[PDB]
């Protein structure tokens, strides 16, 4: 007899797990095709409303833009999302790790062993190999020129992937500069992207100062020597008294002529209180109205309508002024300086160009491709490596890339697995295996013989030579110690315990129940 | 037209399907007077009765006047206890943008046009935290806090044709949404 | 040393309907006046009572927020009503409803 709804159904049996499987594969088969320096970007075509097209690498956004249906891809998605915020890097390493773990999972149930004993299998596994790449870790920040390098070749492994690849050169150190300018501060969103459509993406460059997309108003003058610029956060519109319940209840056109003149006046006045603080320049948050403009130019001032929140907190950062709303004491916290505020025009249109700026805490990289798509990319994949790089300057921990860490885990699973008796042993060998299997992919998408640098691989790590990975442009087995394929501690870390924990949290369901759709 | 009252004694029918006194509420009715017959007079003073004892209810019902003055922090006591069936027509807006001062403009004039419904207007910031500058002009309508139509967006909600269009669009509701655009249409 | 509260860092204005008459160019002064002053003193309500730190449950304005800044006393906004309770159950505060 049926009990549930009309819609709703239960698998409870292999069906459930069946299910789940074939979609995180599915998932992983999908994101597996972008890995490595020789991997292969994908289009994502919307078939709805405004046709909408991104080309794409990575597989954070590839997963949350398709809609997926298996409540297993929904997990694999969720993790994917996760991890990106998390850290910004290794999307498509712990969905394709997750997904190895995954097979692994059924082809081990197909011989006949509980999940909890691959659960208890995969804990100690992870356990080991998390110990292990600790233990192999290598850490600088005491030290200038050595951690300068290795943020360099962060940036290269983290921006070798993407298309920027074809500029690598260019680009890894402007993004390290980027983070160079941030002085410490956890704060991506001090990096203004600006994109722009029109030359070659190597016209792209990390600006002296900053850039504002905003307009100067009619009779402000358009250039200033030595600015001495007053960020602010006023009304300047109507600007209402906030009293609300004031109106004017008069019995003659005389008086109300007199209200509108003690209004005019009083924006005056407040004109006034901000010109009395030593200013010449003016930025302010919302609109400023055509009164308080026309004040500004007879001044002889330059002011800026409609900088949001992020514009004015980023000219804060970068010119070190106070975000002002009232100024009844101008001998208080003090303004900023730069040295030059010239409208500067890039393709067709003009920015403001702050230049010679007090401080470096904010800075703006202009894009600048041949296609919108390219833009996109450009953007995410630079997104991506200013996280990476943010993240190792805050945590200067790294460890090898290239598989050498993925490798030299899973050999310490392997050697742990065979001094554990019972059927552990097997969950912990089909670890090992779904974890070497990454570098197999790598290889894999850059077209090489997958099975013989694997193999090479680990005899030179079950050797001892704990530094050995893929040489990819040639298509060898080298030393990243001296080849410099790096990669971030916490990168690797998160990708592992993420994908371990999804591995997990999947396979113990033995029971689908989908109610009846809305 | 007035014009069309004095042109000739001869207007027999153009487009009235009905015409009795059951509709001539108080304006017109008492404009004929001396053509309502004698023997159906009865029935006409039974009908005015219930229908300015109607309106006389109604009186107790339609005094709100114009706008008036809440903000964030009273938000809740007009959104969920304003009383049972009175409309109330939120509006979120900030000082600057020229669009919703046009429609706030247009809704000040509604509130002497219409008084049973009291529309009340509060500031987009300090009314709901974190309100995007993308969402300026806001209106949503609803009866007893249940929203039901919150319209957003700058130029989609078309505020330089609004007037009666649009002012009937926030007026007529608990029914097809589309109901008075067809009636002025921006063409 | 945190100063619990909830009325908001805006003029005040009584829950009965009110209409407050402006009828010439001295009144209109004195109006301006009296929210400059209306500010300056809440301001220094909260400063005077040696809190480090504010919490508003209503949120408030940017004539407060850089009054707040430039008085070297910071404070949060819009922090929700069990949060408040919350807070003022940990910190040991008593919450006041006005200044
Ligand atoms: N130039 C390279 N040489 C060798 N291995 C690389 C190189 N670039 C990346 N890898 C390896 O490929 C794996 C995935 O890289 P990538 O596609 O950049 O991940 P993501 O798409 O998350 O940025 C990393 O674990 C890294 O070790
Ligand atoms: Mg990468």
């Amino acid at each position: 007899v049926n009990i549930f709804k009309a819609g709703a159904d239960e698998e409870r049996a292999e069906t459930a797990r069946l299910t789940s499987f074939i979609g995180a594969i599915a998932i992983g088969d999908l994101v597996k095709s972008t890995l490595g320096p020789k991997g292969m970007d994908k289009i994502l075509l919307s078939s709805g409303r405004d046709a909408s097209l991104m080309v794409t690498n990575d597989g954070a956004t590839i997963l949350k833009n398709i809609g997926v249906d298996n409540p297993a891809a929904k997990v694999l998605v969720d993790m994917s999302r996760v991890q990106d915020d998390e850290v910004g890097d290794g999307t498509t390493s712990v969905t394709v790790l997750a997904a190895e773990l995954l097979r692994e999972a059924e082809s081990l149930i197909a011989k006949k062993i509980h999940p909890q004993t691959i659960i208890a299998g995969w804990r100690e596994a992870t356990k080991a190999a998390r110990e292990a790449l600790l233990s192999s870790a290598v850490d600088h920040g005491s030290d200038e020129v050595k951690f300068r390098q290795d943020l360099m070749n962060i940036a290269g492994t983290t921006l070798s992937s993407k298309l920027l690849t074809h500029h690598k050169d260019h680009f890894t150190k402007l993004a390290v500069e980027a983070v160079l300018r941030l002085k410490g501060s956890g704060n991506l969103e001090a990096i203004h992207i600006i994109k722009k459509l029109g030359g070659s993406l190597a016209d792209s460059y990390l600006d002296e100062g900053f850039l504002l997309d905003k307009k100067i108003g009619v009779n402000q003058p358009k250039r200033i020597e030595n600015a001495k610029i007053l960020i602010a956060n006023t009304g300047m519109d109507t600007d209402k008294i906030k009293i609300f319940g004031s109106r004017v209840r008069v019995d003659s056109t005389a008086k109300v002529a007199e209200i509108e003149h003690a209004e005019k006046e009083k924006m005056k006045e407040k004109v006034e209180r901000i010109l009395k603080h030593g200013i010449n320049c003016f930025i302010n948050r919302q609109l400023i109205y055509n009164y308080p403009e026309q004040l500004f130019g007879a001044a002889g001032v330059m002011a800026i309508e409609h900088a949001d929140f992020a514009g004015v907190e980023r000219l804060a950062l970068v010119t070190g002024g106070e975000i002002a709303s009232t100024f009844d004491h101008p001998e208080l916290v003090k303004l900023g300086s730069c040295k030059l505020i010239e409208e500067v025009m890039i393709g067709e249109d003009k920015l403001i160009h702050f230049s010679g700026v007090a401080l470096g805490e904010a800075c703006t990289i202009v894009l600048r491709g041949a296609t919108q798509q390219i833009l996109d990319e450009a953007e995410r994949s630079l997104h991506d490596a200013l996280c990476v790089l943010a993240q190792t300057v805050k945590d200067s921990r790294t460890v090898y890339g290239g598989g050498c860490s993925e490798m030299l885990m899973a050999h310490a699973v392997t050697q742990l697995a065979n001094r554990t008796p019972g059927k552990e042993a097997v969950a912990m060998e089909s670890y090992a295996k779904a974890l070497r299997m990454l570098p197999t992919i790598i290889a894999d998408n850059a077209g090489y013989d997958s099975a013989d640098l694997v193999a090479q691989l680990r005899a030179a790590h079950s050797e001892g030579n704990t530094t050995a990975g893929l040489d990819m442009r040639e298509g060898t087995i080298g030393d990243m110690a001296i080849l410099g394929i790096t990669e971030s501690f916490q990168v690797k870390r998160q990708v592992l315990l993420s994908a371990a924990e999804a591995a997990e949290v999947i396979l113990r369901v033995d029971n689908i129940i989908k109610a009846a759709p809305r | 037209e007035l014009e069309e009252e004095a042109e000739e004694e001869q207007r027999i029918l153009q487009q009235s399907v009905v015409k009795t006194y059951e509709d001539m509420t108080l304006e017109e009715l008492e404009d004929h007077e001396d053509e309502f017959n004698e023997e159906d007079e009865r029935a006409i003073e039974m009908y005015r009765r219930r229908r300015l004892a109607e309106w006389k209810a109604t009186k107790l019902k339609n005094k709100f006047g114009e706008v008036l003055e809440i903000s964030g922090k009273d938000y809740v006591q007009e959104v969920t206890k304003a009383g049972e069936g009175l409309w109330v027509i939120l509006h979120l807006y900030k000082q600057g943008i020229p669009l919703c001062a046009l429609i706030n403009q247009h809704l000040s004039g509604l509130a002497r046009k219409f008084p049973d419904v009291k529309f009340i207007k509060a500031i987009s910031t300090t009314c709901i935290p974190n309100y995007p500058d993308r969402n300026l002009p806001t209106i949503f309508v609803y009866l007893e806090g249940d929203i039901k139509a919150q319209f957003i967006g700058p130029l989609v909600f078309g505020g330089m044709n609004l007037t009666r269009d649009e002012l009937e669009w926030k007026l007529s509701e608990s029914g097809a949404i589309m109901t008075d655009l067809e009636e002025n249409p921006k063409k | 040393k945190i100063a619990i509260l909830t009325c908001p860092f805006e003029p005040p204005k009584p829950k009965t309907k009110h209409k407050l008459d402006v009828t010439s160019v001295e009144d209109y002064k004195a109006l301006q006046k009296y929210e400059k002053e209306k500010f300056e003193e809440m301001i220094q309500q909260i400063k005077e009572t040696g809190a480090n730190l504010a919490i508003c449950q209503w949120g408030f304005d940017d004539e407060a927020n850089h009054l707040l800044l430039q008085n070297n006393l910071p404070a949060v906004r819009w922090v929700g009503g069990p949060e408040i309770e919350l807070i003022a159950i940990a910190t040991g505060g008593r919450i006041v409803p006005r200044f």
